[PDB]
RNA sequence: ACCAUAGUAGGCCUAAAAGCAGCCAUCAAUUGAGAAAGCGUUAAAGCUCAACAAAUUCACCAACAUAAUCCCAAAAACUAAU
């Protein structure tokens, strides 16, 4: 009748919201879908919620196509940090470099969207740091040894600011 | 082509278009072709198939379109223009079927 | 009429003119196939079963191209174009593998074509092909 | 001027087009660098309603207009035209131009009221029960203001309104 | 119908039509957007 | 195809704070004690005041003359404040406050007695004169859209203008009037009192020249 | 210039006039000549 | 789940490449700065992808009088 | 008329905010298509707009019910009018 698309976590697939009304409402089996896509996502130990397509048949049997893991996932570990910024672009998130967008690119170049183009990895590439702009996240081309002193000035300006905001969240949540 | 998706196809069995690229006369045809090879239309019904039929010699252009009432419509497009083959082809191939 | 205002090219046709150029020079075989309505789907696996013999599509405008293919030496191709368009673009050749692929979808015609300068027909492809 | 066929045979119908001969335009025109067909032949602000050799040259057999790019009148001109038309339609001129109908010629309706420089369309017309007083009175249009600067010989400007 | 002094499209598929010397507008979708130019 | 064209760019609007409109007060802070005689004069004739732009490009442009009462102004604050984007647009007032009292009697009063007593506030408006303001990032079609529905709303005929729309049909009317064929104008028949015209012109026609009446105002009349 | 018309199918009996000049040009060598063209075309292919 | 990393740290949870061993593009792209019109040159394709974009954005904020 | 596929459910707050309660960026694939201008959804999905290609007559604004005994000259678009 149609398809789906449903970003699911590694290990983690239940028989409730987002795939019992989704799946549920098609008339599909929830369990199947369940058991074959823990099996195919028990085998990533790396724990990454991938974005995946659930062809859902007319006989209300169904088919399903798994992709590469979302960006946002990618750059939030290769920043290093849980949540992307608040106010992106106004504020910074986490740091990369060269070697972080690279290797996801290199990973991302096998995915369903980007399987039938024929794109150099520069293109890919590109696509990342776009992804990266709007997640807060700022690349830098060699950053190394100032990777770690951002680092350890970077956590604590992020931790200053996370917290500062933690606590002014407190003060809106108790003035409303 | 949106005439057409909206008139459902299903009632044809065989749909073949014979034109001459590299003679003057041909536009309509073309457009005719480009008209039924849509998505929409081409949806419509999956056991119709549609051929084209690339000749240089043939020198005329023409369209043959089978279907179930036994009926065999043939136009020949040489002077008539794409959308009165369209126009012909709908209350042709609609009110029959 | 009022005295003639000659309108100035924009950096786009010029783009397009060198592009059409350079596409006329490097790929021995540039064969011209009607554009015709398909999935997205359907169009990009098409492209990618054309990535995998390496043959390149390619489409432009038929504003831009039948000016220049009328002052080019290709300019019995004209009649070719007067409909909607698609270029396929070969750099060494092989036409079978694309006649393997056009034949899998039969209402997708290929109309004209040069291959190494030879410009033919069809059939003259159907010819090239079988050698 | 080209014709479409269509025959029947055998449960296979035809369809073809046939192309018959078109007249052309007359050997010399007296305004030759005249853009619009009107105006290299010196007939602006000349033809009205009433002159029907100039005016069946734009129309179908079936007695609609032709549409403009086809004809190549200036924008005005082909507004104009196109009101003369009308007007003689419903004057009564351009008989043969009707499209034909076998059954309806039989049925007789009152017998057609003779009437001519009409600008709207009878069917359309609400009668004016009112008339009223000499200031503020209501007129009945005769003509086109399409028309108003068609040439007058008497040098009084033609009257729309009665 | 509604009488109205100014005709207005409500929607894409409103269209606009000159009957019995007067301006309409007559709509396939919505009914609701039928207009008679008074 | 088509070929594209280079947009217009804003690199050099400056946005102020509080682009919204302010409020306007319905009467004035020093309420006028002692009661005015009307002067129906600066209802009339052409506009001196306001006639320019000075931040904004875009404004509101009155064809009539008229009288602005609070009204009117809540109309145009509400209406303008919720059609804008702050971000992007900023609007102004052209006009002052509502300064000028009008006075009532009792319905059902007789004729005499007295003056009446001050009933609310008014602005004049002479045609000519800019009623809103609005610059911003802004094509002028947008403002245009939403500000014609304020325009309409106001007493006196009104437009919506740019810069570059008033200077139009400041040409236009200059052009229209060194364009004119016939010998006649009522410039020139009025100030040389042909006719013993002047008997049934009044003296502010000699100013008028025959384009104002009242507190109406034809722009068609050269 | 202007390059090929593209004669097809239907009939086309006409063969370039570069075959035949070639084969004239072919017809015409003595046969000493004749091996030195076929060692000639044998060791560039 | 949650991985801080260190010089130690971030080289010991991946596996960075030689310098020499990465490709000329990744060097060449610019970081932060998105390019603006008057920078690019009218002869580039890019220009006109920007232009277009532009043009676009200006469509969408004059549609936003739509009463449909 | 025509057509709609890519990172991607962009980052946040929220039970959910998947182009489209809100706040911030507004990058990026493909010849070409806005982190989306309208509809729509609980969140989607789904319809359209702008984009390619296809083409190309012209297209900015303008329209507004009524009274009381019985409508109220008759009529009329050209033979020459400062
Ligand atoms: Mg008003
Ligand atoms: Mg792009
Ligand atoms: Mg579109
Ligand atoms: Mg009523
Ligand atoms: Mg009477
Ligand atoms: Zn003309
Ligand atoms: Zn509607």
């Amino acid at each position: 009748s149609g398809m789906i698309r449903a970003i699911v976590r590694a290990g983690q697939a239940r028989p409730g919201p987002p795939l019992g009304p989704i799946l549920g409402q098609r008339g599909v089996s929830i369990n199947q879908f369940c058991k074959e896509f823990n099996e195919k996502t028990k085998d990533i130990k790396e724990g990454i919620p991938l974005p995946t397509k659930i062809f859902v048949k007319p006989d209300r049997t169904f088919e399903i196509k798994i992709g590469q893991p979302t960006v946002s996932y990618f750059l939030k570990a290769a920043a290093g940090i849980e949540k992307g910024a608040r106010h992106t672009g106004k504020e910074v998130a986490g740091l990369v470099t060269l070697k972080h967008v690279y290797e996801i690119a290199r990973v991302k170049a096998q995915d369903d969207a980007f399987a039938l183009q024929d794109v150099p990895l520069s293109s890919v590439v590109r696509s990342i740091i776009g992804s990266a702009r709007s997640l807060g996240i700022r690349v830098v081309k060699d950053l190394s040894s100032e990777e770690l002193a951002a680092f350890q000035k970077e956590r604590a300006l992020f931790l200053a600011a996370q917290r500062e905001a933690d606590l002014a969240a407190q003060a809106e949540a108790a003035k409303k | 082509a949106a005439a057409l998706a909206r008139l459902g196809l299903r009632a044809v069995k065989q749909v073949r278009v014979q034109f001459c690229p590299f003679e003057k006369n041909v536009e309509s045809t073309r457009t005719f072709l480009q008209a039924v090879s849509s998505e929409k239309v081409r949806c419509t019904n999956l056991n119709c198939s549609v051929i084209a039929d690339v000749r240089h010699d043939g020198s005329e252009p023409c369209v043959d379109v089978l279907f179930g009432d036994g009926h065999r419509l043939i136009m020949r497009g040489a002077h008539l223009t794409a959308q009165e083959m369209l126009t012909a082809f709908a209350s042709h191939i609609q009110a029959r079927g | 009429p009022p005295p003639t205002p000659p309108q100035e090219e924009t950096g786009l046709v010029r783009l397009l003119r060198r592009e059409i150029a350079a596409v006329f020079r490097d790929n021995r075989m540039i064969a011209v196939c009607q554009h015709v309505a398909l999935s997205a789907e359907d169009k990009l696996l098409l492209r990618h079963q054309l990535r995998k013999h390496k043959i390149l599509m390619k489409i432009f405008p038929n504003q831009v191209l039948k000016p220049f293919l009328e002052e080019s030496k290709y300019q019995n191709l004209l009649p070719l174009f007067v409909g909607h368009n698609l270029l396929l673009v070969s750099e060494e050749p092989k036409v079978k593998e694309m006649v393997r692929i056009l034949k899998g979808i039969p209402f997708l015609p290929l109309l004209g074509g040069c291959i190494d300068d030879t410009i033919l027909s069809r059939q003259g492809f159907i010819n090239y092909s079988k050698l | 001027f080209r014709e479409v066929v269509e025959i029947l045979d055998g449960k296979t119908t035809i369809i073809e087009g046939r192309i018959t001969e078109t007249p052309q335009e007359s050997p010399n025109p007296p305004n030759p660098t005249g853009q619009c067909p009107i105006c290299r032949w010196n007939l602006k602000h000349k033809y009205n309603y009433e002159d029907v050799l100039l005016l069946s040259q734009f129309i179908r057999p079936h007695g609609g207009m032709l549409p403009r790019r086809i004809t190549g009148l200036c924008q005005e001109e082909h507004l104009k035209i196109e009101e003369c038309v009308k007007m003689a339609h419903r004057a009564g001129l351009l008989p043969n131009h009707r499209p034909k109908l076998p059954e309806g010629f039989v049925p007789k309706s009152k017998p057609r009221l003779n009437r001519y420089l009409t600008r709207w369309s009878p069917r359309s017309v609400k009668p004016i029960y009112n008339k009223g007083h000499r200031w503020n009175k209501v007129r009945m249009p005769v003509g086109s203001p399409l028309l108003k600067d068609n040439v007058s010989y008497s040098g009084r400007p033609l009257l729309l309104y009665h | 119908f509604k009488t109205k002094g100014v005709l207005k499209k409500r929607c894409r598929d409103c269209y606009l039509v000159k009957r019995r010397g007067r301006w309409f507008i007559y709509c396939k979708t919505n009914p609701k957007h039928k207009q008679r130019q008074m | 195809f088509k070929t594209l064209l280079p947009v217009p760019t804003f690199e050099d609007v400056a946005i102020p704070e509080k682009p919204k409109l302010r409020f306007v007060e319905r009467v004035p802070l020093v309420p006028k004690v002692r009661r005015e005689r009307k002067n129906l004069s600066d209802i009339r004739g052409p506009s001196t005041e306001a006639t320019e732009f000075t931040e904004g490009r875009f404004a509101i442009l009155a064809l009539g003359g008229g009288y602005l009462h609070w009204g009117h102004f809540e109309m145009m604050r509400l209406t303008i404040n919720r059609s804008m984007d702050p971000k992007n647009m900023f609007a102004l007032w052209r006009v002052p406050a509502p300064f000028k009292p009008i006075t009532r009697k009792g319905m059902g009063q007789r004729m005499g007695g007295g003056k009446g007593a001050i009933d609310h506030y008014v602005t004049p408006v002479k045609a000519g004169r800019l009623i809103v303001e609005m610059g911003g990032r802004c094509e002028f079609k947008e403002v245009q859209g939403f500000l014609d529905l304020v325009a309409h709303k106001l007493p006196f005929p009104a437009k919506a203008v740019s810069r570059e729309t008033l200077e139009k049909m400041r040409k236009d009317q200059e052009e229209r009037e060194r364009n004119n064929q016939n010998p006649w104008t009522f410039e020139r028949i009025a100030t040389a009192n042909m006719l013993g015209i002047r008997k049934v012109l009044s003296p502010y026609d000699l100013t008028h020249k025959g384009r104002y009446w009242g507190k109406f105002y034809t722009p068609e009349r050269v | 210039e202007a390059l090929a018309g593209a004669p097809l199918d239907n009939a086309p009996k006409e063969y370039p006039p570069k075959i035949q000049q070639l084969v004239q040009d072919i017809a015409s060598l003595t046969l000493l000549e004749i091996s030195d063209l076929n060692e000639l075309l044998k060791k560039t292919l | 789940h949650a991985m801080g990393v260190n010089i130690y740290k971030e080289g010991q949870d991946v596996v960075l490449k030689p310098d020499s061993e990465y490709p000329e593009w990744l060097f060449e792209m610019n970081v932060g700065p998105p390019k603006k019109l008057e920078e690019l040159d009218p002869e580039t394709r890019e220009y006109w992808r920007l232009l277009r974009k532009h043009n676009i954005w200006r469509h969408n904020r004059l549609s936003k009088n739509r009463k449909f």
